DNA sequence: ATATCCTCTAATGCGCATTAGAGGATATGA
């Protein structure tokens, strides 16, 4: 029935892998066709020219329709429709608030193309009213009166049999038709190809009907298949088992021995891993190469975005998203490019520039860089970052330069040739190119890709992508040109073109292989088209699990097993996994840590452990291990005798609440400032002048409240006025007690010694004031809401030490114990918290415990007790007590 | 078929015909077990497909449960003489939305938002208003208000437009009525007043935001989808064409929302042919200020009819299973006052250990005591606040007990890899550098941390004073000590190798920077020695499994970049530390339990314990707040399922009046409270199976007076009584000071794992 | 060398507003 002679129509039939191709690329040969693809026809057109017209539907069709002659864009074209034809008063009248949302459009786009692909005309669905369907057809009709890829089919044949002699014309010249697809086919190009094989030769219609021209109900001789060639006999009786249960009978390869089995899991993570385990047993123990094993998945978006992620941790490569524009890499052209078109350097462009990879520094390089260009221009309200940055590319500061004279010098250079070349010639052939070439960021990737497989993958990303814009701007043809601008996982429908030693079906769950997901909607589509399902996704099981020769692993997790695994399990050739097993290399060494420092097979772990460790192997040495670590110093801070130490009145209520608080918190730990902290100083700082009214510090406080790092605009307002009360209750508790204390000296230098190790007080007093018997009364003013309680005031240690300076001289005055006060502005008056002076017997108390608290920072070892006021301190996360 | 024999009771709830139908009578009289019970009625028999069965739970747990029973139930009786769609409410309604979701105006391809994502947004669209506030707060807490005012609307369908008339028409009361003897006290109540007039546009701009970006939150899912219902009648008649039979599980819990998507649907009135089940206690009602649905069991009789105007009925349902007696005296002693105020049932009919100890200390230690007596020689505990969980475990861990109780980024595996991550992207947080610098890895000592201290300050009016707190202030930080040691004699000489080599690791790893965000943290943890480290600390019983919420933590990060490691991701950690309290523990596989008791409704163990119940504690009647105090707390005169009684304030002619009616509404919302948590203590009883343990303590932990034992105990004490004879607080505080070994021996003197490591070695000496 | 807070409650001095201190800053689906 295949031999020169002939004529005819003839179709072989059945059998997924059998040879069908093969057959006709065999038929096609020995007489001297279709592929369905722009793939495979590749393939189909490589094989015969080993051996030794490669087109598919839609290009014949394109082919026919250009000779006759002698997808966003539909999708704005629909939108514009829809939104003119909202102000004109046939839809359902229900519909008008949706008309403007674009997901309205998707659906009447997939209603249209469904309807176009039956072959349907506008008027026929006019003739099915359910005015959804009426109104859909008239918006057809209209669409036509004002093409695509979806009617191109249609389009082609719809001008065919008019001519009368075009057809004749092409039928002579088609002596073999070999189609090579038909078990899934739209119906117009089976039209098209039943009116192309009336009369030739030939005429193969080969095809497949067991997985959804025509084959199922047709005449003409038929030829049956049985020998599947690429499957396993186990395999072969798997899928066969569960056909018996669809609404056939083929046998696989003898010479193959293979193995179909489930598996079920004990959580995602437990799949996730098992999957990446058993891939890479078969990788390493098995020894077949990559690229022969595949995961089929109903969803990518839905289970593979984390399977991979999972899988790509256990080292089993995956062959694998984002615009040109939001590529960081080329953006770094991109804004090259908006600077030379705007002709002046921006603030906030210069940072990307010293960011991006054109120039490339990190954060502790920025703050080198702007500490030695600060140096320069010694103003002394130092000036912002970015000013001085463009000042810095522009003239070169002779101040000080070592290492970053390089960055700036390449930044001159590309913006000196953009800057330049754009005052001449056009966009993409003396910007972006003039740009890339005085830019030295292409020696770097081209010897820096050869080696190291993290560096590497971000210098051929980064190449892609900037090659990928290059092409852009060669399609683009300066200011227009930037406004402008390995196992491999993959879903069951592209899962029909694969070899696949070995396949691992994943997600398989009865929540969503069977799809109990609705898929009606508003305009009814899927009523349309089943007028004009469990048995339907057994047969794409069926297609997945055929594309295997030797393996098939039916992975799910028990999120529930589907009754298809359990149908499975009937043919398959144990409790769910919980600690599956990998092949890591830092896994074993984890595991056998794990089981050698343990409360027999001791030594052979060891063993296991010490052969890894001879071979590299991070983590197995016993000294890179890290509770085999140890202190670095063990030495005491200070040893000297007659060593004297310092106290700040401040830190002295934190020594003697936390020493391991108060040695952490000073010596770095303090992850920043607020800004209640540097309006508390300046509050601070307007209120020490000791000749300006209170007019004049409220000019002084708005004049630079401005520059305040305040979120939240109308809450720098609140902020403003509720300090300018501050002040004010300031000068008022100023005047009130102006008849009974009276000023002495303000934010005075308390320094001396208090005991002889030494403690050595240093700190500012903020107020200091005289009694009418001659005292000295201490004064500490706060801003804060919430004051102390008396009973604790009156234990106060900031106090306490500077009453404790004043006695035994220091201060230069009397050097009376005096008092002790508190004012707290903010919250009849500001209010005050009083302390008595320091009496004799208590004077010998609070010596001992400044002396203990001195003794508390000497060594290693600081105690760390927990206080009241563990909740606030930065500290915690190192703090052994928590 | 080789079950329970159904009690004659549950026999009509299990045959009862198509139609409405209400269950009640609540603590263990077989409500879930006539369930799948009824499906397979309703399956075998006939009058049903199981592809046409619809059943709704509060929680996932319970759906997957009932699912699981129904579906081996169904394959039992398969073999005697197509699957059920079971779905928690919220999904429910999502897949509502996304099947109709143009008809009322939403994309179907809305994204919802989580917690931290909603707070990053309100707090965003919170700090660009421009206006003037006047309000005395803060943004990020008037970002709290603006998110539980825009719950509570979207709880209780009210648009934001009628809030706007809220203090109008109270404040006339106080300043045109005349005195019968300011108050300087109303004035904070009006205050408060027009503080929700005052936020109506915030929680505008915030819902005009979340639609201009095609998000959503779980809160306003449902309010969309019970518009829906409600709206178009067109979707319900669809849905009760492909769902014959319904099942409605814990309905004391509904909220209003629900109400009324689930009363439009199914049940209006219209098809008698449509078997709707609905189960549920008015005594297990414990939320109240989540659903905030105190009705929905009286208003179900008239809320499902027969088409005809005939109520639904309603069976008793009457017998006490899942109860032994002397644990049911308490139960239906101590919920006895609600033969009053939520008269919906008559009883229950049947088929201890009290003490009060001195302090806290003395309760711990004897509850450890008779909960490890009962393990040694041969569970859960219900704590009201976790908070209280974690402390009790030191008492009893010294018993010898295993304690199992139950922060994904405070794990001691994956809090050091946010820092090292915050290390290499601001090196200006100093609390980032003393965790890696004191940690395991590279212990620190105290003389080399002021070394590396002076050297970085060594590296470093009213108008210079503000010229700080920039973006770009230098504030002499520590990370940028270690990438300049200076000279090697200030240092110890053991440290500084190590300053050396994490200054070229940082610089290593900092080049990283620029490429995409998950392949960022994966190469960090690759850099660190996690991932190895993380196994080896976990003991032989367990198996393989160490890497457990240290790899859901990458996943949550690349969900995240679905990005800038250093504006989010950081900010983004931070507001989910505050916010969610830790993103998601990565549950165990998995003794006594410890959950709360609002995670501990509707199951059963065998010795449970309700270990505090002291004043002020239990009862919880402190940080509750009427609706005339916070903003956001929608007055009961547009709020759903008006319970929550509503003040006349039309028969006030005096000052006085008008200040007598305010208290005494006050005490009638905070009586409210306190029948809410009699109604938690009834859940936490009802949980017994066995003896069970009721305990009180004198004597606090931080407390200047000694608190007395609760009403709770005071009542039970009583009750038992008609109990073990058990009838200057502290300064002691704890302080702690700043096998590995003797297996590295082995490993040290040595120079079906060998397979693997065969393997392992063939694959790395293979170029 | 420099400060955590909002809020409800109890004493109190000239019945109601002002000041001070104690205790908690819950429980939480999808
Ligand atoms: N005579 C033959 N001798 C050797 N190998 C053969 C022979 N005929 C077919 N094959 C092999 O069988 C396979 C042909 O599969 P193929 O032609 O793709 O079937 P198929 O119908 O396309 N199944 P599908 O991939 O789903 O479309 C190839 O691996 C061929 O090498
Ligand atoms: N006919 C029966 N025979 C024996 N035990 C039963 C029977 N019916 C119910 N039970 C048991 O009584 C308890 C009732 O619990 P369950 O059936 O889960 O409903 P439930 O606990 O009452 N739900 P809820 O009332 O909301 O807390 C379970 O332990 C059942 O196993
Ligand atoms: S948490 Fe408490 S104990 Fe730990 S460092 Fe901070 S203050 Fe000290």
């Amino acid at each position: 029935l295949l031999e020169p002679g002939s004529n005819g129509v003839v179709r072989l039939l059945g059998g997924p892998g059998t040879g069908k191709s093969s057959l006709l690329v065999d038929t096609a040969v020995q007489h001297i066709l279709l592929t369905g693809s722009a793939r495979l026809r590749t393939a189909a057109r490589a094989a015969i020219t080993a051996r030794l017209l490669v087109r598919t539907v839609h290009s014949y069709a394109f082919a026919v329709l250009r000779l006759a002659a002698q997808s966003a864009e539909q999708d704005g074209i629909i939108r514009e429709l829809l939104a003119g034809d909202l102000e004109d008063g046939g839809w359902p009248e229900q519909l008008w608030p949706a008309l403007t949302t674009a997901g309205f459009a998707t659906e009447l786009r997939d209603l249209m193309a469904r309807c176009t692909e039956r072959g349907v005309d506008p008027i026929a669905l006019q003739r099915l009213g359910r005015p959804e369907w009426l109104a859909a057809g008239r918006f057809a009709q209209a669409y036509e009166q004002i093409l695509g890829a979806a009617e191109l089919v249609g389009a082609a044949l719809e001008a065919l049999g008019a001519d009368d002699e075009l057809l004749d014309t092409e039928r002579n010249r088609i002596k073999l038709l070999l189609v090579d697809d038909a078990q899934h086919l739209d119906p117009q190009a089976a039209r098209l190809v039943r009116a192309l094989a009336a009369g030739t030769g030939l005429t193969v219609i080969a095809g497949d009907p067991d997985q959804s021209v025509l084959l199922r109900d047709d005449t003409h001789p038929a030829i049956t298949l049985t020998q599947s060639y690429r499957c396993a006999p186990e395999i072969a009786s798997a899928i066969t088992g569960l056909g018996q249960r669809l609404p056939r009978h083929w046998t696989g390869n003898p010479q193959r021995e293979g193995t179909v089995t489930v598996r079920l899991a004990a959580s995602t993570h437990a799949e996730g891993t098992m999957i990446a385990d058993a891939l890479r047993r078969a990788h390493l123990v098995d020894g077949i190469p990559w690229s022969q094993m595949a995961v089929i998945v109903r969803s990518v978006p839905r289970v593979g975005t984390a399977l991979a992620r999972a899988l790509t941790a256990a080292g089993v490569p995956v062959q694998d998203d984002v615009p040109v524009g939001r590529q960081p890499a080329a953006a770094a052209l991109l804004t090259v490019l908006d600077v030379t078109a705007t002709g002046h350097l921006d603030a906030d462009s210069a940072v990307a520039l010293l960011t991006g990879p054109i120039g490339r520094v990190d954060p502790v390089t920025l703050r080198q860089l702007r500490r030695a260009l600060r140096r320069a221009d010694g103003s002394q309200p130092p000036r912002d970052f970015g000013d001085l940055l463009v000042d810095a590319i522009e003239r070169e500061p002779k101040g000080l330069s070592a290492e970053h004279a390089r960055t700036l010098r390449r930044l001159r250079a590309v913006l000196t040739a953009a800057r330049r070349s754009d005052a001449s010639g056009a966009d993409p052939r003396y910007t972006l190119w003039q740009a890339w070439h005085a830019s030295g960021l292409q020696r770097r990737w081209l010897a820096a890709s050869e080696r190291g497989g993290s560096v590497g993958a971000q210098a051929d990303r980064d190449l892609d992508a900037v090659t990928t814009l290059f092409d852009v701007a060669d399609q683009y043809v300066l200011r227009g040109l930037v406004d402008h601008v390995a196992v491999a996982v993959l879903s069951v429908h592209g899962a029909l073109a694969g070899e696949w030693d070995f396949v691992v079906i994943a997600g398989v769950q009865e929540g969503l292989w069977p799809n109990m997901i609705p898929r009606g909607g508003v305009l009814g589509t899927q009523h349309l088209v089943d007028v004009l399902l469990v048995a339907e996704e057994r047969r794409l099981l069926m297609a997945a699990m055929g594309r295997a020769r030797t393996r098939v692993m039916i992975t799910a997790v028990d999120l529930l097993p589907s009754p298809f695994c359990a149908e499975i399990s009937a043919w398959a050739t144990e409790p769910p996994l919980v600690a599956p097993r990998v092949l890591a290399p830092s896994a074993l060494v984890g595991r056998l840590r794990a089981v050698v420092c343990a409360p027999d097979a001791r030594a052979c772990a060891a063993a296991q452990l010490a052969r890894l460790a001879a071979a590299g192997v991070p983590g197995a040495d016993p000294s890179q291990w890290h509770a085999m670590t140890s202190l670095t110093t063990e030495e005491p801070l200070w040893s000297e005798p007659g060593h004297v130490v310092t106290l700040s009145p401040s830190t002295l209520q934190m020594l003697t609440d936390c020493p391991l608080r108060w040695l952490l918190e000073r010596h770095g730990g303090d992850d920043g400032r607020d800004v209640r902290s540097t309006v508390g100083s300046l509050v601070h700082a307007l209120v020490s002048e000791p000749g300006k009214t209170e007019s004049q510090l409220v000019n002084e406080l708005e004049k630079v409240w401005d520059d305040l790092p305040y979120d939240a605009k109308w809450y720098s307002d609140n902020e403003l006025a509720r300090h300018r009360a501050m002040l004010e209750t300031f000068t008022r508790w100023r005047e009130d007690t102006r008849r009974q204390l009276t000023e002495v000296a303000t934010e005075i230098p308390v320094e001396g010694i208090v005991v002889e190790p030494g403690v050595r007080v240093r700190g500012r007093l903020d107020r200091l004031e005289r009694d009418e018997a001659g005292r000295l009364v201490v004064v500490a003013l706060k801003t804060g809401k919430s004051p102390v309680t008396k009973d604790d005031a009156q234990n106060h240690a900031q106090l306490a030490m500077y009453q404790l300076a004043v006695a035994a001289g220091l201060l230069d005055d009397g050097d009376e114990p005096g008092g002790g006060k508190l004012v707290y502005l903010g919250k009849a008056g500001a209010t005050e918290r009083e302390q008595d002076p320091l009496t004799p017997d208590k004077r010998a108390e609070w010596l001992e415990t400044v002396g203990e608290a001195a003794a508390a920072t000497a060594g290693p070892r600081f105690v760390a007790r927990v206080n009241n006021g563990c909740a606030n301190c930065p500290v915690r996360s190192s703090c052994p007590a928590q | 078929l080789g079950l329970f024999p159904p009690t004659d009771e549950q026999a009509a709830v299990i045959a009862a015909p198509p139609g409405p139908l209400v269950v009640i009578a609540g603590a263990g009289a077989g409500k879930t077990e006539t369930m799948a019970a009824r499906v397979v009625w309703l399956v075998a028999n006939g009058f049903a497909t199981p592809s046409q069965v619809l059943g709704l739970t509060f929680t996932r747990k319970a759906a997957g449960q009932l699912l699981r029973r129904v579906r081996t139930r169904l394959a039992r009786l398969a073999g005697a003489g197509e699957s059920a769609t079971v779905s928690t409410y919220h999904a429910f309604a999502g897949t509502l939305l996304r099947e109709h979701g143009l008809l009322l105006p939403v994309e179907p391809d809305t994204r919802l938002l989580s917690e931290t994502e909603l707070w990053q947004l309100a707090y965003d669209v919170v700090c660009a208003h421009p206006g003037h506030l006047d309000t005395e707060k803060t943004p990020a807490a008037v970002t709290a208000m603006v998110l539980r005012l825009s719950g509570a609307l979207a709880e209780h369908l009210v648009d934001t437009d009628q809030l706007r008339d809220t203090h109008v028409e109270l404040e006339r009361l106080v300043h045109t009525l005349p005195a019968g003897p300011p108050s300087q006290w109303l004035l904070r109540m009006l205050a408060t007043q027009t503080e929700r007039t005052e936020l109506v546009p915030l929680i505008d701009a915030l819902h005009q935001r979340m639609r201009a970006e095609k998000v959503m939150d779980f809160g306003m899912q449902m309010a969309a989808a019970a518009r829906l219902a409600a709206r178009f009648p067109q979707v319900g008649e669809q849905l009760r064409q492909r769902f014959r039979v319904v099942l409605l599980d814990e309905y004391q819990d509904t909220g209003h929302a629900q109400r009324i998507a689930l009363s439009s649907l199914f049940g209006g009135g219209a098809d008698d042919g449509l078997a709707l089940t609905a189960v549920g206690d008015p005594i297990q009602s414990i939320y109240g200020w989540r659903g905030a649905s105190a009705t929905n069991l009286p208003r179900f009789t008239t809320d499902f009819p027969y088409s005809d105007g005939t109520p639904a009925p309603t069976l008793e349902l009457r017998t006490s299973w899942r109860n032994p007696p002397s644990t049911l005296h308490v139960a239906n002693a101590v919920s006895e006052e609600a033969r009053r105020r939520s008269v919906a049932v008559r009883a229950l009919r049947p088929r201890i250990r009290c003490a009060l100890l001195n302090n806290v200390a003395a309760e711990r230690d004897w509850v450890a005591d008779h909960l490890a007596r009962a393990y040694h020689g041969a569970a859960a505990v219900l704590v009201r606040r976790n908070a209280d969980a974690a402390p009790m475990a030191e008492a009893l861990t010294a018993r010898g007990v295993p304690v199992e109780v139950v922060g994904l980024l405070a794990v001691p595996e994956v809090a050091d890899l946010v820092a090292m991550l915050r290390l290499i992207a601001d090196p200006t947080a100093g609390s980032a550098v003393m965790r890696i610098l004191t940690g395991p890895r590279w212990r620190f000592g105290a003389r080399d941390i002021a070394a590396l201290w002076r050297r970085a300050v060594e590296l470093d009016g009213t108008a210079d004073i503000v010229a700080q707190a920039a973006p770009d202030a230098d504030t002499a930080c520590v990370a940028d000590a270690i990438c300049d040691p200076g000279d090697a004699e200030r240092y110890s000489p053991a440290g500084y190798e190590r300053i050396v080599a994490l200054g070229r690791e940082l610089t290593m790893l900092r080049a990283h920077l620029g490429h995409p965000l998950p392949e960022l943290v994966a190469e960090v943890r690759r850099v660190l020695g996690l991932d190895a480290e993380a196994r080896a600390a976990r003991p032989v019983a367990a198996g393989w499994a160490g890497t457990e919420n240290l790899d859901r933590f990458s996943d949550l990060v690349s969900d995240f970049a679905g990005g800038a490691s250093v504006s989010a991701l950081l900010a983004y950690l931070d507001a989910a530390v505050e916010v969610e309290n830790g993103l998601a523990p990565a549950e165990l596989t998995v003794r006594v339990q410890i959950l709360t008791v609002h995670a501990a409704k509707g199951l059963e163990w065998q010795v449970v314990a309700v270990p505090h119940l002291s004043a002020r504690v239990f009862p919880s009647t402190t940080q509750a707040r009427t609706w005339l105090t916070d903003a956001s707390d929608l007055p009961p005169l547009l709020r759903g399922d008006r319970g929550v009684p509503v003040l006349d304030t039309s028969d006030i002619y005096d000052r006085k009046i008008l200040s007598d009616k305010i208290s005494d509404h006050k005490k009638s919302l905070d009586q409210r409270r306190v029948d809410e948590e009699r109604r938690l203590l009834y859940v936490a009883i009802t949980r017994a199976e066995d003896t069970l343990l009721l305990s009180g303590h004198h004597w606090g932990a931080t407390e200047s007076k000694p608190r007395g034992p609760s009403e709770f105990l005071c009542e039970l004490k009583t009750i038992l009584e008609e109990e073990i004879e058990h009838w200057p607080l502290r300064d002691q505080v704890v302080e702690a000071l700043w096998h590995v070994h003797r297996g590295a021996q082995l490993v040290a003197a040595a120079m079906g794992w060998a397979a693997d490591v065969d393997a392992l070695l063939a694959e790395r000496e293979r170029p």
